[PDB]
RNA sequence: UGUUGGUUCUCCCGCAACGCGGAAGCGUGUGCCGGGAUGUAGCUGGCA
């Protein structure tokens, strides 16, 4: 759809002279277009396409064969900058252990996430892992993350129902100093921007246990409510980075985008299964590819 | 006049209603305004509430327990959506109206979807069939039915794995449990309930589509409508598959379920 | 308890599908409730 659009707008309103601001008009609106079929929240679709028009104007474009072509490798490039770099990791260098809190909407996949994290940590990193849960809300969220951590084979600091998450995360931050632990990964319970108690909850578990990483985790089917959230989340906490999960689905992910413009955080990794092997590192370009299609 | 375009387009797609479907709405709207000349503000609300309700009065129909030993309820979708949850407060619902309501455990995939049931189980003091993690979904929801159909139950709950529309071969086994079903009652399940998250942009389209082409949806719930997302994608679904919406997720108590209402979800889409 | 139908784990095999991989191939929350062996085994349903 791109490459076959653009070029048509751009055979159609100029010929052979070089690109010209009256040249972009029909670019612009059907690349915005795209991009909100592709769940892209609005106003990033419009700070995009004006670094997009910044491009347009100078065009070095008539000497190229396809001007569709070119045009695209410009937007392209542009995404794939705006999508941040690779190998963004987790600061796993400082003072052990390494606490991890998770955060984000109801059902986003932070359990699943947390398991995936102990895996990769344990594996690969040579990390010694203790997960935690503060999910004292949804049914049987801890026994989740129990049978995770026993599955990937990491240590899990049981907690109840009847706790309450400062207690509970300070409870494991304790235990994880005590036994010399390498990082602490601590679940939380899903929660939306506009519960006040949930988020003051969050806030004072960001607080109690000063974490090195702070990760907020979103679907990757999300449409434009993400401008919400993300904003909120971005306000409300230091976050350090970002998953989006369930990117092995067909959505165009656009809200990857979206996310990534209002708190201007990196996205650290693509959760990509419901197995816990499904983790995958972020690369800018095949994201962006996937957005354009 | 053209602030207004801009102005109405902007809110139409900030609540993920899709630029087909705002096309559509925009474009009889243009013909409606234009036709019985309106002038002011109040007038053009109201006409768009009006052709909105026309696309969601194909879909307002209640969903009908009553007939049936038992009525088997099949909820389907992809994960985290709020299957389980909803589930939890069908029970409640059911239970208030003098029906024996049972549960299928029917998510024998993911880590602890069973224990999660039971306690929506233990929650609503109703029996839960359930073998365990590992076991056949399939086989679960079956001998859920017969269990019911001997206690004579009046309402089954199966639950199953949220799964993604695009991982075919999950949809094949979507299919089997279906396909198992008819042995037990032609007609089952009386109802197939897609669960949409509100948060969900156009790849609830998808999702309608894929899901419907497997096992024909005859309902949709609408969940966390408590938050801030309007949940507009619905308008394009129902423009496309007409799946009656039969109840709105509005938190996590198991008494946040309330029956659709056009009106009610007219009202929230605006504030 | 009595009888049967599921299913799981262990062994054995078939046909096909999906995923990954130049391929050979490696897999399996896939289908034929495929076919067998087996447990003193589990878990599940029906009926006396
Ligand atoms: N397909 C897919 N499913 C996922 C992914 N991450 C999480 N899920 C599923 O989404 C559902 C909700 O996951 P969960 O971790 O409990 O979300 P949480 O409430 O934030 O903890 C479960 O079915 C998970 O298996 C993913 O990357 N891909
Ligand atoms: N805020 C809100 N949360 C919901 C709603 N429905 C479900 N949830 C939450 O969504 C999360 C995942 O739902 P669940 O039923 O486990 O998803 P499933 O995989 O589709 O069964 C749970 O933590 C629920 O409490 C709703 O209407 N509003
Ligand atoms: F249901 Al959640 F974190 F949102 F366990
Ligand atoms: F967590 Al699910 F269906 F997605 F139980
Ligand atoms: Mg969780
Ligand atoms: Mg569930």
């Amino acid at each position: 759809n791109l490459t076959d659009r653009l070029s048509r707008t751009l055979r159609n309103i100029s010929g052979r002279g070089r690109l010209t601001e009256d040249n972009v008009k029909d670019t612009l609106r059907e690349v915005r277009m795209a991009l909100l079929e592709a769940d892209v929240a609005l106003p990033v679709v419009r700070e995009f396409i004006n670094r997009v028009k910044e491009k347009a104007v100078g065009h070095e474009v008539n000497k190229s064969l396809t001007p569709g072509q070119e045009f695209v490798k410009i937007v392209r490039n542009e995404l794939v900058a705006a999508m941040g770099e690779e190998n963004q990791t987790l600061n796993l260098a400082a003072q052990p252990p390494a606490v991890v809190l998770m955060a984000g909407l109801q059902g986003a996949g932070k359990t699943t996430s947390v398991g995936k994290l102990g895996k990769f940590l344990r594996e690969k990193h040579k990390k010694k892992v203790l997960v935690v849960s503060a999910d004292v809300y949804r049914p049987a969220a801890i026994k989740q993350l129990e049978t995770l951590a026993e599955q990937v084979g990491v240590d899990f600091f049981p907690s109840d129902v009847g706790q309450k998450p400062v207690d509970i995360v300070n409870a494991a931050l304790k235990e994880a100093k005590l036994k010399f632990y390498d990082v602490l990964l601590v679940d939380t319970a899903g929660r939306l921007h506009v519960d006040e108690a949930m988020m003051d909850e969050i806030k004072q578990v960001h607080a109690s246990i000063n974490p090195v990483e702070t990760l907020f985790v979103v679907d990757a089917m999300t449409g434009q409510d993400a401008a919400n959230t993300a904003k909120a989340f971005n306000e409300a906490l230091p976050l350090t980075g970002v998953v989006l999960t369930k990117v092995d689905g067909d959505a165009r992910g656009g809200a990857a985008l979206s996310i990534r413009h209002i708190t201007g955080k990196p996205i650290k990794f693509l959760g990509v299964g419901e197995k816990t092997e499904a983790l995958e590192p972020f690369h800018p370009d095949r994201i962006a590819s996937r957005i354009l299609g | 006049d053209d602030d207004l375009f801009e102005e109405l387009e902007e809110q139409l797609l900030i609540a993920d209603v899709g630029v087909e479907t705002t096309r559509k709405i925009i474009t009889n709207l243009t013909e409606g305004a234009s036709r019985k000349q309106l002038r002011d503000a109040e007038a053009l609300y109201g006409l768009l509430k009006e052709e909105m309700g026309e696309i969601l009065a194909k879909v307002d129909e209640p969903l009908n327990v009553e007939g049936k030993a038992p009525f088997v309820i099949l909820m389907v979708g992809v994960n985290g959506v709020g299957k389980t949850t909803t589930i939890g407060k069908l029970a409640r619902q059911f239970e208030q109206q003098g029906k024996s309501v049972m549960l299928a455990a029917g998510d024998t995939f993911r880590a602890a979807a069973v224990e999660q049931l039971q306690v929506w189980g233990q929650r609503n003091n109703i029996p839960v069939i359930a073998q365990h993690t590992g076991a056949d979904s399939a086989s679960v929801i079956f001998d859920a039915i017969q269990a019911a159909k001997a206690r004579n139950i009046d309402v089954l709950i199966a639950d199953t794995a949220g799964r993604l529309q695009n991982k075919s071969h999950l949809m094949e086994e979507l299919k089997k449990i279906v396909r198992v079903m008819k042995k037990l009652d032609v007609e089952a399940p009386h109802e197939v309930m897609l669960t949409i998250d509100a948060s969900t942009g156009q790849n609830a389209v998808s999702q309608a589509k894929l899901f419907h082409e497997a096992v024909g949806l005859t309902g949709i719930t609408l969940t966390k409508l408590d938050g801030t997302a309007k949940g507009g994608v619905i308008f394009s679904v129902a423009d496309q598959f007409g799946i009656p919406i039969r109840y709105i997720g509005v938190g996590e108590r198991i008494e946040d379920l309330r029956p659709f209402k056009a009106d009610d979800f007219i009202e929230a889409l605006f504030a």
